[PDB]
């Protein structure tokens, strides 16, 4: 059948039962970069098994009035493994990347939730005349959560965080543009993203730059009669691919 | 000097012009092409792209996410109609600020075959049967089950596939549409009607929902550019 | 809160006059100025330092940097008599300044 | 560029089912309507030749205007380029993530009178000068500064009466693409400037009068306009909704997604 | 001396033009590339779906 | 485009009122809504603002008990309810539309709210 994945990279591998089929970026595959794109002048070096291996974030709770949460991308690998150390010791870089939600639940329950992936997200400060600090654009590995309502302007650095507007100001019925899928509990039960490496310079400094971010929106509220399992969760996996590096700097 | 008529129509300054001008950079070394994942090249290739519309809009569903979700439940009796709203892409608000609304509004003309993608975001356990019909122009908004029918429709029934698709097809006296509203170039209704009612088991919720997808085919063409009229300012940004 | 300090001016006919308000601190460079006039009806004119807003008469001109800010006309007429406001809007909540009128000068 | 047509077809009934999909794999279905009815067999010749990139930005547009006015100390504008200034063009821009394009540059100017005092003036032909500055080079401060010699600096000289003037900039960045949206901050310890204002680093443009104030003060006004070439694009962008804010940075206020009706089932 | 030939736009006929700048960053609008790549965006999958079988097999 | 206020009125101390401000000429869910109150020996006070399309209130800590920001979508004006009316309340009150970033461009014609025996 066509249900069925076996995902394996370096150590770890992943295996459905039943999935959709895999959405695989803007039509290309990652991959090393060529001698004719480099401005290196120094020879890079590739771990390549000790990098691309997957990664467990954090597992929120889905409740009924969820809004959403999301993830700046290669930020909360920052502390996972020898890719954390990794990221501390260089310059420069370029990553691809594997994206595996999974959420399970019985045939009982309904929703539909929404993933997709957006690279170069900006967002918006509460008060429109400020932008917002460092620690409330992303946890270390941990989600940071959307609300249903208006986020004051009374707050001085603080992420606008009304979930039909998705903190750019765009209709979120508009956000399908993107390289996204769905999950539904009637009929899926996970999805894939793969994303090659998206930036307008070949290598960058992960530090100072997130060049992609993951989205879940809830639009179907999880809803279930009486009896069955309150407490449901929701997994992400995430693996790199092919990255490299280069600058060998002292640790910061 | 070479005997030579100035023509009418130099000294002008045209929003549209094609010509050559001298470079103020001479002989510039510019940054060699790079190889980017994603590059479009005509802007047919968003508008093919679906979109989720908001149907639910009752007033205060705009502030929300509830503008999306379309209500659907179980009922005793027969024959009821979910929803309807008139198909216009460049005037109707419903169709509006979508993706496919927002290209529409850039242009006058416009013409091609629109799909429209259902999906049934129920529990796995409920089955139910649904009438999508289309309406061309000429009498009214049809008001029954039976009237619909006399329309261009398909039947709809759920099961493993929890998605379908309905393709109105391009019919009109004209080779183009505008946007703007008109009385003379009208396009018809799209209304869903209750088939059968929704069989649901025990210990199962009876509300269940339905979303909405809509998107062009390959015939589609605009034309004849515009200025858009959603946003406005007054004052320079800073 | 940001304090809006600012009093009473009088001047002749075509003179050059000016008006200054500064603030409690730095609002780097976002400033306006209103007109309230003597009727109760009131309208922009200098949406930010110096700029001035489509369809007031050019005789208006601001200046000013860091915390000391003046508003300038450099000749005085009958439909400028009125009273004028500068607020701030750099940080929450909107502070107004204190009035300033302007009259004649004997 | 001819778009395709349809074909014929016949009544059909087996269980090869195109109408059914499954838009959860985030697949668009690539179904035709001589699938869900009898159709005919059309010749069809629309195409979509004005629905390109180039016809859809290769259009001139007003990006900014300034004023001076000659009789006065310091009179001469300045102005940091940035395409962020003007509603309708920063939201056409933000469709795209990468953009890489010529560019092509045209100014006009008007002049006006001022009131002025002195009895019978008449003034001769007015010229403006125009001076781009890179990031880096010399200031002027006033209007007779040594800053106006134009030694190296790409400046023009334009006399009103004849036709508005014209020049051409190639593609000048220091990536391989300018960024409509950049994610990020300056310093390494992520703080201060946040947003697209840090790589926003072009030069400034300079205009100043070239006669004298003879007898009457003179206030003019330039326009700056904008039209672009060779234009290619990357990354997709869904269409920026609710108002613009801000200039440096991209704050905006919630708003609804679009205006309401009385009814789900009203038309 | 150049003078490259081509076809104007019409509905269902010639004109030459010579750059006259030595750059190639100075010439004319190019509005005549009519390339249409639709399934990076349309058909963004690994396996190819055909329309004829059902999707989830 | 202009925005209309109601008359002017009077009420016992203590009691409450409603004003009205009557927006034409512009889509009325797009843009903001603001309320300012001038004292007539005094300068100019903000007070608080009100988003149509969310139904969004925020007051400014002086009003924080007092005014009740209310707004309808039909007939695209706004409310501003005050509550237990004192002698400080005797003032002229303002609506207006917040422009692009900070302004303030369109201004009504003000209205004048007593109190007395």
């Amino acid at each position: 059948s066509d249900r069925v994945r076996s995902i394996t990279l370096g150590n770890s591998t992943i295996t459905t039962q039943e999935c959709a089929n895999v959405v695989v970026g803007y039509g290309v595959w990652p991959e090393y970069l060529k001698d004719n794109e480099a401005t290196a002048e120094d020879q890079p070096t590739q771990p390549d098994v000790a990098t691309c291996r997957f990664y467990t974030l954090e597992s929120v709770q889905w409740m009924k009035n969820s809004a959403g949460w999301w993830w700046k991308l290669p930020d909360a690998l920052s502390q996972m493994g020898l890719f954390g150390q990794n990221m501390q010791y260089h310059y420069l870089g370029r990553t691809g990347y594997t994206i595996h939600v999974q959420c399970n639940a019985s045939k009982f329950h309904q929703g539909c939730l929404l993933v997709v992936c957006v690279p170069e997200a900006e967002m918006g400060c509460s008060n429109l005349n400020n932008t917002p600090e460092f620690s409330e654009l992303s946890g270390g590995d941990s989600a940071r959560m959307f609300t249903d309502t208006q986020v004051g302007e009374s707050n001085a650095k603080k992420v606008q965080t009304a979930v039909w507007n998705a903190g750019m100001g765009v209709g979120v019925g508009n956000l399908t543009i993107f390289p996204h899928q769905w999950i539904n509990l009637r009929t899926n039960n996970s999805a894939t993203l793969v994303m090659p490496y998206i930036n307008s310079v070949p290598m960058d400094n992960m530090f100072r730059h997130n060049n992609l971010t993951l989205m879940i929106i809830p639009f179907v509220p999880l809803n279930y009669s009486e009896g069955s399992s309150p407490y449901v969760p929701i997994t992400v996996t995430i693996a790199p691919m092919c990255a490299e590096y280069n600058g060998l700097r002292l640790a910061s | 000097g070479l005997p030579v008529m100035t023509t009418p129509g130099s000294t002008q300054f045209l929003t549209s012009d094609d010509f050559q001008s001298p470079s103020a950079m001479p002989q510039f070394d510019v940054t060699p092409e790079m190889q980017i994942p994603g590059r479009v090249n005509n802007l047919m290739e968003i508008a093919e792209v679906d979109s989720v519309v908001p149907v639910n809009n009752t007033e205060d569903n705009v502030s929300s996410l509830k503008a999306y979700q379309i209500p659907v439940q179980s009922n005793s009796d027969n024959g009821k109609q979910v929803f309807g709203f008139p198909l216009q892409p460049g005037a109707n608000n419903v169709l509006n600020r979508t993706l496919l609304g927002e290209i529409l509004n850039y242009y006058t003309h416009w013409s091609g075959s629109i799909k429209l993608t259902f999906m049934f975001c129920g529990s796995a356990m409920a089955t139910g049967k649904f009438l999508l019909a289309y309406s061309p122009p000429g009498a009214g908004v049809p008001k029954n089950r039976k009237d619909a029918m006399l329309g261009t429709h398909v039947i709809w029934d759920v099961g493993l596939q929890s998605s379908c698709v309905l393709c109105v097809p391009w019919i009109s006296q004209t080779h183009y549409r505008y946007v703007v509203e008109d009385e003379y170039t009208a396009a018809g209704y799209v209304t869903c009607w209750y088939q059968t009612n929704i069989v649901v088991p025990a210990d199962v919720q009876s509300s269940c929902d339905i979303l909405c997808f809509v998107s062009a085919c390959n015939d589609f063409s605009v034309r004849m550019l515009k200025d858009t009229p959603f946003i406005r300012q007054d004052t320079f940004y800073q | 809160d940001i304090q809006m300090t600012q009093s009473s001016l009088s001047a002749s006919l075509g003179d050059r006059v000016t008006i200054s308000c500064r603030a409690s601190q730095d609002i780097s460079n976002y400033l306006n100025w209103y007109q309230q006039k003597p009727d109760g009806s009131v309208k922009l004119l200098i949406y930010y330092t110096s700029t001035l807003h489509s369809g007031v008469p050019s005789r208006f001109s601001g200046s000013g940097s860091g915390t000391d800010y003046s508003l300038t006309i450099n000749s005085l007429e009958q439909e400028d008599i009125a009273t004028y406001f500068c607020q701030q809007g750099n940080t929450f909540p909107f502070t107004f300044g204190g009035g300033t009128k302007l009259e004649i000068r004997r | 560029a001819r778009v395709a047509d349809t074909i014929s077809s016949r009544p059909t009934n087996s269980e090869s089912i195109p109408a059914l999909t499954a838009a959860e794999t985030g697949h668009t279905s690539q179904v035709v309507p001589s699938d869900t009815m009898q159709t005919r067999h059309v010749k069809n010749y629309h195409s979509r030749s004005e629905s390109s990139i180039e016809n859809f930005l290769c259009r001139s547009a007003c990006v900014y205007y300034a004023t001076y006015t000659n009789n006065s100390k310091k009179g001469f504008a300045e102005w940091v380029i940035n395409t962020r200034q003007v509603a309708q063009l920063r939201r056409k821009l933000e469709l795209f993530t990468y953009l890489r394009f010529d560019l092509e540059l045209t100014f006009v100017i008007t002049s006006a009178q001022q009131p002025s005092t002195a009895s019978s003036v008449d003034a001769p032909v007015q010229t403006h000068q125009i001076m781009y500055v890179p990031p880096g080079g010399p200031v002027p401060t006033k209007v007779k500064d040594y800053a106006w010699q134009t030694s190296t600096n790409p400046s023009v000289f334009w006399t009103e009466g004849n036709a508005p003037p014209r020049m051409s900039i190639p593609f000048i960045s220091i990536g391989n693409a300018y960024s409509c949206f950049y994610d990020g901050w300056t310093q390494f310890s992520r703080n201060g400037v946040y947003g697209i204002n840090t790589l926003n680093n072009m030069g400034t443009l300079y205009m100043r009068h070239v006669n004298e104030a003879g007898q009457g003060p003179i206030k003019s006004t330039v326009r700056i306009y904008f039209k672009p070439k060779h234009v290619k694009a990357w990354v997709p962008r869904p269409p920026r909704l609710c108002q613009y804010e801000k200039q440096k940075n991209v704050n905006f206020s919630p708003i609804g997604v679009t205006t309401s009706r009385t009814d789900i089932i009203t038309t | 001396m150049g003078a490259q030939v081509s076809t104007q736009k019409t509905g269902a006929i010639h004109y030459t033009n010579i750059n006259y700048y030595k750059d190639a960053a100075s010439n004319s609008a190019n509005r005549q590339d009519f390339t249409q790549d639709p399934g990076k965006f349309t058909e963004p999958v690994k396996d190819i779906m055909v329309k004829t079988m059902p999707a989830l097999n | 485009v202009q925005l209309q206020q109601s008359a002017a009125e009077l009420a016992r101390p203590g009691a409450s009122v409603k004003m009205s401000c009557k927006a034409s000429g512009y889509t009325f869910t797009t843009y903001t809504m603001h309320w300012v109150k001038q004292r007539p020996g005094q300068g100019l006070e903000w007070i608080g603002y009100i988003n149509p399309s969310s139904r969004y209130t925020e007051y400014n800590q002086k009003f924080k008990d007092k005014t009740t920001l209310t707004a309808d979508k039909s007939s695209s004006t706004a409310y501003m309810q005050l509550s237990s009316l004192t002698f400080e309340d005797s003032a002229v009150y303002y609506c207006a539309r917040r422009s692009e970033a900070d302004r303030f461009v369109y201004w009504g014609q003000g209205t004048l709210v007593t109190v007395s025996a």
